[PDB]
């Protein structure tokens, strides 16, 4: 024990430790994006007198005859068909409210919800009284959006058997940027834990189910090789996301396999993150390349 | 660990306030001061049909839906 | 006391039609949704932006046509010589919120965001000359980094008159002088002004001027603001990827 | 309780008005709505009518002590206020961002202009001078409160007449109206607010707008210029965007409209001090239409005070005399004494243990 | 059932308290408890506790007058009296509370500002009286008039004397004075029920139901002070001279009240 | 807040000496104090804890002895909460925490040894120096107590204090008089400034410098104050749940104990700060 | 209920009758009607021979 | 008889079991009020052990419990009430609730018309079935023949009396109006 | 100034600043004794439970209204310190005070342990306490008092608060007393108050600051402070045994 107290490192700027130049095309809000005869607007965009002018900043990327900025930071906007995270935040008569980091609140109505029991047995205002007594206050779910409503808002639909309420484990909130698209969100990753790539930015760490909907509590002490297992993912998480790393499966587990050779507790240094991202960096390099 | 006995602020603070002939004589009250009802039956005995329990037995009964 | 000197040279050094020294910075805090950071000459200002999220409270005070822009102005305790403690309810706050939240509910595009709040908290460490275009330009940078779109890049900036001249960028010295002050908020593309304010007296022949100048100085203004923009967004390009 | 909405009818209709250059009430575009005046008894008040809104003015002054430094000067406090009978909206302490910017664009006016003379309202230094302090209030809503909150401001201060003082050696004293005549002010110059209302993103604007104008329209440029060709403040506001000819333009139209409002109030403070001075009845009952259905009036009237000793007299004399039982008050202990039915022991004393 | 369950024991002439309908409550006061108050007493009137205390200051005197001392009644009604007081600023029970009390100060010329002034246009003493409910049953004004006017009575002063030289203050602490009281104000209310009935010292629930209230102050030689009615159904000049003739009773009761628990000593 | 089968599974790993960033029961996250930020004080630090941010301002002025000693100056404390920090501290809604912080600090601070106070008069009844202490808040992250407690004893040691000759003779100027030069000060001595040390308990295993969610899974803590001597000023407990004795005694070591690592690293960073001067620049907030 | 393409008769009842297409249109999507379905009749089977519909 | 204090030893587990505001720890049982100190023989012995002080100043509902209330105003769609006895006790404060167009008939069916059914004014029994949300707080039910208006007002003020089970009538004028009578 | 009250003399400075007799001498003790108390519950009558409690100099009287509308599956523990106006050396300000809502928390975070919420959903307590005159330790009758009033209130807690308080004497040898009275408390240099749950042995709230920086005096403080809240308590057993008795026999 010696409590380190070091002192602030200026900044260098320019990304000199690599060196890249881009071909892409970059504005700012008032810049006059192309303004041809015949083109429609993205999102980003706006429109004046006969000009396409650029409303956020960002890079233009069209698809055959669509203007549109993409940004580099915003906040979830729901599709259909989308992997989400979310915590309860209100129970209502028939509903609940569900914070998932969007312009609005996510609703989860009472007739979308795998009840006690999983089969058919009846649905009528008997559950209604009881509804508000497991899916309480402050509670994890993993849902899947339906639809989307007239004002941005969002229903979701948890009608499936890898979706309900969530038990143990760390969760991981970062901007809903970094994460890829897919096919598969749901990973076994063969380190002895799983996780769950939430599109909307929230990670959830959990152990393996051992063998073989919040039913079972599973309130018993976990193993201690599981907790430095789900400590690594974090930080390794952590690291990653930092810089700019994008986040799947692929560079989770090569940023695990190279943070073996020292201490879980000691990676919290400005460079050891350096010196894992970039060696991860050169893996790819040397995978994909 | 001795308790102790009150003094005058606590044994005046602590009070509870809980025909004899007349005094006080101009506040008395004397000195300062046709109905046909035809009443319909005075309860209704329940003795009849109450609906609910109508149509709850009438169906449980019934059980025919044809 | 001699505000312009004989040969043309201000107190400071500076001649009428030249600005002061700006150094300005996007992405300062983690935890909020955006930030910024611009020292304009000797005055350090500060603004931080929370995107658009749930109205508090939810006392049915939601617009259904458009969103709730909310900015406040604060000020540090040791922001000048004297210690000058204000408590949170004094009117120059007010005043300044409501300037704030009148030219932002002009600026930004805000027919997206039906029922939504937008949260706008500007801090100033050091007051020594113009306030509201360093908490304006503060907070300009601070949605752009949040990525709120808006119809253009608004930038603010002052002016005075001395002598017959029109100044630009005053000062603390020279505006404890009585002189007529002006502050406009410009968007450059169209040349529209988004707030006009002014104090004190002057005569009717020397508005042209004055407003010309202070137009002028806001343009000045943009292209070092801009400067800034496109590195910090070249610099997040080649960052991603 | 809020105000009656705004249907979709009298939009269009408005709209369709003003793009056709018409307006509600017949006056068009670069008018007023003509103005009352109307002095109360003592200095300093009056009650000033802009079309169909009603602003109070009273100034009032006493003598204090001048703070710390500025020792040879006196203050000058305001106070704007909205009466909740002015307008079903106006409630007291919910409307909390009108009266900043209505209090700040009096105060910038009125202070920063430099008109009133602060400078010759001292008696000593150090010690007491003159305290000046105005009051508006607000009666009747119908658009337009800060022109007329301004005309009546000035008529106010341009009305009233101080008490008067001697000093000599070191020594004070002070007057009254019949030992010594009440002194006016001095007054630099005469700043007079004109606003301006922008329609349809400044393609038209309106001089001078009521209270449906005001809410079909976009935003408020406010020009605030004393006589000559002196500008003193200026406030943009509300929702508008707007060019460089128009604010010029703007300026030329306050010049006039406060050109021809200072005619005015120099003519009805002529006319006050010319009825003060001949020897006529003046004051706010002197004032009331008599050719109207809504006024009356009724001189004195002795009513008879002829039976009051007799009626008096019989009612002392009809009633019961207070009766006799008087009670006894018991003494406990020396600080605590009791008066009443009793309690039947002298005091508790283990009553439970 | 409540116009008509109270109207039942009007009729049989015994109101639920036990009482005649023309009789008090019982009442009983003590004074010098509190130590570090310049005067206090606390007055208990069958429930409806008040206590009140006083504290001496010094002060300037004002700039029209510099040879008058201030007095400064306040009464405040804590939320722990009653349960429909809440927390945070002075409601408008406790407001007109004082204003009446600042009033019965100034109009029963009680004491002269003029005796409290120790050097004139220099210094002067002020009086902070301040009254605390702590339990409200009913009938406030009148206890808290009985509990100022015995306060007043055990409030001493010391002897303050200033140098010349020094031209500062020194008290003498050994000697204490005590202070000229003129008068003996005492309080009566009554209650009117629906037009016609008047009862004296009501309670709440009394006051819930009735329509009217009034309060009569007299001196120690038949001189009213106030005359207090907020309003309500209406009386006759019989009404009110039926009303002085209790009050007479009730005054002399009370002053005898006070000038045997003050010659106890 | 975070649900229960998160809090179970926190309280699991507390008791194992596992955390979820991978420290110990005992460690101690790195910090990145620094010194002479602001301009118009006499005085500055801005401590970093982690996603926490404080920054502080002292300011020596003149002022007028109180009465109960003359030979005395006397602190003024304000500890305001920006609205900044987190939205629901907007306008009002941040006075209570800022009220609570000040009178902790008052509480600290108020002791005859805390700094000096024969430093602070010139004139006995007549004169004297007032210090502002100005707390900041710029980030809520947890441990809020300590990332104050240590910006105030660093802001506390880069003090001015330009020192004024004026003689107070009425034959003389009696006026302060300063010494006229821009670049004449002197020191503060404030070696023994106390600090505070959090100890927030779970399961039943205390832990040092809590994370909010390692504080929200806590039903107690205790505040113990201590200076580079090794001695306590205050001690208040805070929490929602009872504590037991014998926690007390066992968390008074502990207490202790980082007490000193924390004095005797903060000496030494401080002096290896101070070691090169005008060199190696100064950056903040850019 | 009368879900037939023309014509749409109280969409919440009880029993719903409906062409076969609507019945894949609802098993699509979730429509939460899934849950409380005891028995689902098919009424011409000999369409699994169909040409086009089958 | 002896009275309790809000923590005391009484018995064992073995020695009776808990009951009504107790709590045990430990092995033993603990007194949670001030009370008096009352032995639940029953019958199978071992006496469930509870203290009671008997004497309610306040009450909290609970999710099943009858209540007696007092309408404020009526919607078409709902009724705010006011709770004023917690069963048979009187109560110190007053509480609020709301019967939704579902809670009337002992059915829960359609129709069932808000207005004619609980007018404003008059004294109902109920019965809660919830703990509520923030808009509506407790969630009163009358759906059984026992629950429903109990004693009505008329117009002009004169004591109503229940003439049907939907029907009541005036004494005095002879009027017809439309209530939801409970059994007596 | 306020326009909620009535208005008088702009300052006013007590004469305690300019009182010419000097501060006395306040004398010796032995530091194993506890002042007489005398304890009264049930006092008001239009409150659903009150205490008033009495030692020596202290005079405080507590107050507590039932649960009303309005962590839920919980309810709140409101709570309120306010002192007369006419208690201690000089004046106070009617408005407030800091010291005020320092105690008023400290109150909160030691009353809280002990009460149930979890029985009383969406409801809520309030807490008045209220000191008659200052003459020795307040935090250590604020506390007493505001937890015999809430189990007289028929409210479900754990057990009890006992408080106690202490001092540092200033001379050479200095050695910490128990129940200090205002003569012993402003020539002090430190001052100690705890809570103790008596049967739980459960510390609930501890509060201390001063001069004393060895650790070990405040070991003693702490253990004489349980000493002392383990004497006080068959006082208050008797008390709520008196009010339960009396409070039954009137029906």
């Amino acid at each position: 024990m010696a409590m380190e107290m070091r002192l602030p490192v200026a900044r260098k700027p320019l990304s000199e430790r690599l060196g890249r130049d881009t071909k892409k095309h970059l504005v700012v809000p008032g810049d006059t994006i192309t303004t041809d005869t015949g083109f429609m607007r993205g999102h980003g965009t706006y429109m004046g007198e006969e000009k396409l002018i650029a409303s956020v900043a960002g890079s233009v990327e069209r698809v055959n005859k669509l203007i549109c900025v993409k940004a580099l930071k915003t906040r979830y906007i729901g599709e259909v068909g989308d992997i989400v995270v979310g915590r309860i935040t209100e129970v209502q008569q028939k509903r609940w409210k569900v914070e998932t980091n969007s312009r609005l609140d996510s609703v989860l109505l009472l007739s979308s919800m795998n009840l006690p029991g999983g089969e058919l047995r009846r649905r009528s205002a008997e559950d209604e009284l009881a509804m508000r007594g497991f899916l309480q206050e402050g509670d994890l779910i993993s849902a899947e959006v339906q639809a989307v409503f007239s004002d941005g808002a969002v229903s979701l639909h948890t009608r499936s058997l890898k979706y309900g309420k969530l038990g143990q484990g760390v969760l991981v909130q970062v901007s809903p940027s970094l994460v890829k698209r897919q096919k598969t969100h749901f990973h076994d990753l063969p380190c002895g834990a799983s996780v769950i790539l939430g599109n909307n930015g929230f990670i959830w760490i959990y152990p393996t189910p051992e063998h073989k909907g919040g039913f079972i509590a599973n309130l018993e002490p976990v193993s201690l090789a599981d907790r430095e297992v789900i400590s690594r993912l974090r930080n390794c998480i952590i690291s990653l996301v930092t810089q700019r790393m994008m986040l799947y499966d692929t560079s989770i587990l090569y940023c695990y396999e190279a943070s073996l050779p020292h201490q879980i507790k000691d990676i919290l240094k400005p460079e050891i993150m350096e010196e894992i991202v970039m060696e991860t960096r050169q893996r790819l390099l040397e995978q994909e390349g | 660990a001795l308790a102790a006995r009150p003094s005058a602020f606590a044994s005046t603070l602590c009070l509870r306030y809980p025909r004899t002939l007349d005094l006080y004589k101009t506040f008395l009250y004397s000195r300062q001061v046709e109905i046909s009802p035809l009443v319909a039956i005075t309860p209704f005995d329940f003795k009849s049909a109450s609906p609910d329990d109508i149509v709850k037995a009438n169906q449980k009964k019934a059980f025919t839906r044809e | 006391l001699e505000l312009l000197s004989d040969q043309g040279y201000r107190v400071d050094g500076r001649r009428a039609g030249e600005l002061r020294k700006i150094q300005a910075r996007m992405g300062v805090f983690a935890q909020a949704d955006g930030s910024a950071y611009i020292e304009q000459g000797n005055t350090k200002a500060l603004a931080v932006v929370y995107g658009p999220h749930e109205i508090r409270g939810s006392r049915a005070r939601a617009l259904p046509d458009r969103a709730l822009v909310n900015c406040q102005y604060s000020s540090a305790t040791f922001s000048t010589g004297e210690r000058k403690r204000r408590p949170h309810g004094d009117r120059k706050s007010c005043e300044m919120g409501l300037q704030l939240r009148q030219t932002f509910e002009a600026a930004i595009l805000t027919q997206l965001h039906p029922r939504s709040q937008i949260d706008i908290y500007v801090q100033v460490l050091q007051a020594d000359g113009g306030t509201y275009a360093a908490c304006v330009n503060a907070a300009t940078l601070a949605v752009l980094d949040a990525g709120i779109p808006m119809r253009d890049f608004v930038c603010a900036c002052s002016a005075g008159f001395v002598d017959g001249t029109a100044l630009a960028d005053l000062s603390h010295v020279e505006e404890a002088a009585g002189g007529p002050q002006l502050a406009l908020a410009l968007l450059p593309a169209s040349g529209q002004i988004a707030l006009l304010e002014m104090d004190a007296r002057l005569h009717e022949d020397h508005l042209e001027r004055v407003l010309e100048a202070a137009a002028q100085a806001a343009r000045d203004v943009h292209t070092l603001l801009d400067r800034v923009v496109r590195q910090h967004v070249r610099e997040a390009s080649i960052l991603l990827g | 309780m809020k105000e009656t909405p705004l249907s979709n009818c009298e939009r269009r209709f408005l709209l369709r008005a003003i793009e056709e250059k018409k307006r509600l009430d017949g006056r068009q575009t670069y008018d007023y709505r003509n103005i009352r005046i109307s002095f109360g008894t003592d200095y300093g008040c009056c009650i000033v009518e802009l079309g169909k809104t009603r602003v109070l003015g009273q100034v009032s002054c006493e003598l204090v002590s001048p703070k710390l430094n500025r020792a040879t000067e006196g203050i000058l406090f305001f106070n704007l206020e909205l009466s909740q009978m002015a307008a079903p909206a106006f409630e007291p302490g919910r409307q909390s961002d009108l009266l900043v910017k209505l209090n700040r664009l009096m105060e910038r006016c009125l202070r920063n202009s430099k008109c009133i003379d602060t400078e010759s309202l001292c008696v000593v230094a150090g010690e007491k001078v003159w305290q000046i302090r105005v009051d508006l209030h607000l009666l009747n809503h119908d658009g337009n409160i800060i022109d007329a909150a301004s005309i009546a401001a000035i008529v106010a201060l341009c009305h009233f007449r101080r008490p008067d003082v001697s000093v000599q050696g070191d020594e004070v004293t002070l007057y009254t109206p019949e030992e010594r005549d009440p002194v006016p002010l001095s007054i630099h110059h005469m700043p007079i607010c004109v606003s301006f209302a922008f329609f349809q993103q400044g393609t038209y604007l309106l001089v001078d707008p009521n209270e449906r104008e005001e809410r079909v329209m976009d935003g408020l440029l406010v020009i605030a210029m004393n006589k000559h060709r002196e500008i003193c403040t200026i406030q943009s506001s509300g929702g508008i965007m707007l060019l460089k000819d128009q604010v010029l333009r703007c300026s030329k139209i306050a010049g006039v409209k406060v050109a021809e409002i200072t005619e005015l109030i120099l003519k009805a403070l002529e006319n006050d001090q010319k009825v003060r001075k001949e020897g006529g009845k003046f004051g706010f009952a002197e004032s009331i239409a008599n050719q109207r259905i809504t006024a009356f009036k009724m001189e004195k009237a002795p009513i008879d005070t002829s039976d009051v000793e007799e009626k008096a007299e019989e009612i002392i004399a009809e009633a019961e005399p207070p009766s006799e039982v008087v009670s006894t008050p018991v003494l406990w202990t020396p600080g605590t004494a009791q008066i009443g039915e009793g309690v039947e022991n002298s005091w508790g004393d283990l009553e439970d243990s | 059932e409540p116009l008509e369950y109270y109207r039942r024991f009007l009729k049989e002439n015994c109101r639920p308290d036990g009482r005649e309908l023309g009789e008090f409550r019982t009442t009983t006061v003590n004074i010098g408890s509190i130590s570090t108050a310049d005067g206090s007493a606390l007055v208990k009137l069958g429930n409806t506790t008040v206590i009140c205390g006083v504290k001496a200051e010094f002060a300037a005197p004002s700039t029209d007058a510099p040879d008058k001392g201030y007095v400064v009644p306040n009464v405040d009604l804590p939320p722990l009296c009653s349960s429909r007081f809440r927390s945070g600023p002075p409601g408008e029970e406790a407001q007109v509370a004082s204003q009446f009390i600042a009033d019965v100060i100034e109009n029963s010329q009680i004491i002269q500002k003029e005796d409290l002034c120790i050097s004139p246009g220099k210094l002067v003493w002020v009086l902070y009286c301040d009254l605390i409910c702590l339990d409200y049953d009913g009938n406030i004004l009148d206890a808290c008039t009985f509990a100022l006017l015995a306060a007043l009575k055990n409030v001493q002063l010391p002897e303050v004397t200033i140098n010349e030289e020094t031209a500062l203050a020194e008290v003498n602490l050994k000697k204490k004075s005590y202070l000229n009281i003129r008068t003996h104000p005492v309080a009566t209310s009554f209650a009117v029920f629906d037009d016609t009935l008047l009862i004296v010292d009501p309670t709440g629930e009394e006051e819930h139901l009735a329509t009217g209230t009034l309060t009569i102050v007299m001196d120690e030689e038949g001189k009213l002070c106030c005359l207090h009615k907020p309003g309500g159904s209406g009386l006759t000049g019989a009404k009110l001279q039926d009303c002085m003739s209790r009050a007479v009773t009730r005054h002399k009761e009370v002053k005898k009240l006070m000038d045997e628990v003050i010659k106890s000593m | 807040t975070l649900s229960e089968a998160e809090k179970v599974y926190i309280v699991h790993g507390v008791q194992e000496d596992l955390r979820v960033d991978g420290r110990g029961c005992e460690d101690y996250r790195c910090v990145e104090v620094e010194t002479d930020v602001v301009s118009n004080t006499s005085g500055s630090a801005r401590v970093k804890l982690g996603h926490t941010d404080i920054l502080v301002g002292v300011k020596a002025e003149m002022g007028t002895p109180k009465l109960e000693k003359p030979n005395e100056g006397y602190l003024e404390f304000f500890v305001d909460c920006s609205a900044s920090a987190t939205p629901e501290f907007e306008g009002r809604g941040g006075d209570d925490l800022g009220t609570e912080i000040a009178n902790t600090l008052y509480r600290i601070f108020n002791n005859k040894s805390s700094v000096d106070l024969k430093t602070l008069c010139i004139s006995p009844r007549e004169h004297c120096w007032v210090l502002y202490v100005d707390v900041l808040l710029l980030e809520c992250g947890g441990n809020l107590f300590d990332a104050i407690s240590i910006a105030v004893k660093a802001a506390l040691f880069n003090t001015r204090i330009p020192r004024v000759r004026v003689l107070e003779d009425e034959e003389g100027s009696k006026d302060i008089e300063l010494s006229d030069d821009p670049y004449d000060c002197i020191r503060l001595s404030v070696e023994n400034v106390p600090c505070i040390v959090t100890l927030c308990k779970i399961g039943y295993r205390h832990v040092v410098d809590a994370t909010l969610q390692e504080e929200a899974c806590s039903l107690a803590s205790l505040l113990v104050s201590v200076t580079s001597k090794g001695v306590v000023t205050c001690m208040r407990k805070v929490g929602k749940g009872s504590l037991d004795p014998e926690s007390i005694f066992e968390m008074m070591e502990t207490g202790k104990r980082v007490g000193k690592v924390l004095h005797a690293s903060l000496q030494s960073v401080v002096h290896k700060e101070e070691s090169l001067g005008p060199k190696r620049q100064k950056v903040g907030f850019l | 209920g009368l879900l037939t393409g023309d014509v749409q008769l109280h969409p919440e009842a009880s029993c719903l009758i409906m062409t076969t297409e609507i019945l894949r249109s609802m098993l699509y999507s979730g429509s939460d009607v899934i849950r409380d379905l005891e028995w689902v009749i098919f009424d011409e089977v000999h369409y699994i021979n169909d040409v086009e519909r089958g | 008889v002896r009275y309790c204090i809000p923590g005391e030893r009484l018995c064992n587990l073995e020695e009776g079991s808990p009951g009504s505001g107790t709590y045990t720890r430990h092995g033993y049982i603990f007194s949670s009020l001030a009370g008096c100190l009352m032995k639940s023989s029953e019958n199978g012995a071992l006496p469930v052990v509870s203290v009671v002080r008997e004497t309610e100043s306040q009450l909290l509902p609970d999710v099943g419990a009858i209540v007696t209330c007092k309408v404020s105003s009526i919607n078409s769609r709902f009724a705010k009430v006011h709770i004023l006895y917690v069963g048979s006790m009187p109560l110190k404060n007053s509480f609020r609730g709301t019967i939704r167009k579902e809670d009337v008939r002992a059915t829960e069916k359609d129709k069932v018309e808000i207005y004619k059914s609980f007018r404003p004014g008059d004294i109902v029994l109920a019965k809660v079935i919830s703990l509520g949300d923030a808009q509506s707080n407790y969630l009163l039910t009358t759906a059984e023949n026992e629950l429903g208006v109990v004693v009505a007002h008329s117009e002009s003020g004169i004591q109503m009396v229940p003439i049907s089970w939907c029907e009541m009538q005036c004494p005095k004028t002879h009027t017809k109006e439309f209530r939801k009578v409970a059994r007596v | 100034g306020d326009h909620r009250r009535i208005r008088g003399p702009e300052e006013s400075q007590p004469p305690q600043l300019y009182a010419a007799d000097e501060e006395e001498a306040p004398g010796t003790r032995d530091p194993t004794r506890l002042r007489p108390v005398y304890a009264r519950a049930g006092l008001l009558s239009q409150a659903k439970g009150s205490a008033y409690l009495e030692a020596g100099g202290t005079k405080v009287l507590c107050a507590v209204s039932g649960p009303r509308q309005a962590a839920a599956l919980r309810g709140r523990l409101l709570c309120d310190f306010r002192r007369a106006p006419f208690a201690g050396r000089r004046r106070r300000a009617p408005p407030g005070g800091c010291e005020e809502r320092e105690l008023a928390l400290a109150l909160q975070e030691a009353l809280e342990p002990a009460v149930r919420l979890g029985r009383y959903p969406r409801a809520q307590l309030e807490v008045s306490a209220l000191l008659l005159e200052d003459g020795g330790s307040a935090l250590a009758a604020a506390l007493t008092a505001a937890a015999l009033a809430l189990a007289d209130a028929g409210v479900e807690m754990y057990d009890l608060v006992v408080g106690c308080g202490l001092s540092l004497a200033p001379g050479p040898a200095p050695t910490w007393l128990l129940d200090p009275t205002r003569l012993e408390e402003e020539r002090a240099a430190a001052g100690l108050t705890v809570a103790l749950m008596p049967v739980l042995n459960q510390v609930a709230g501890l509060l201390g600051s001063g001069e004393g920086g060895l650790t070990e005096s405040w070991a003693e403080a702490v253990r004489l402070g349980l000493e002392g809240c383990q004497r006080l308590y068959p006082v208050l057993q008797q008390s709520l045994v008196r009010a339960a008795r009396r409070r039954g026999a009137a029906a």
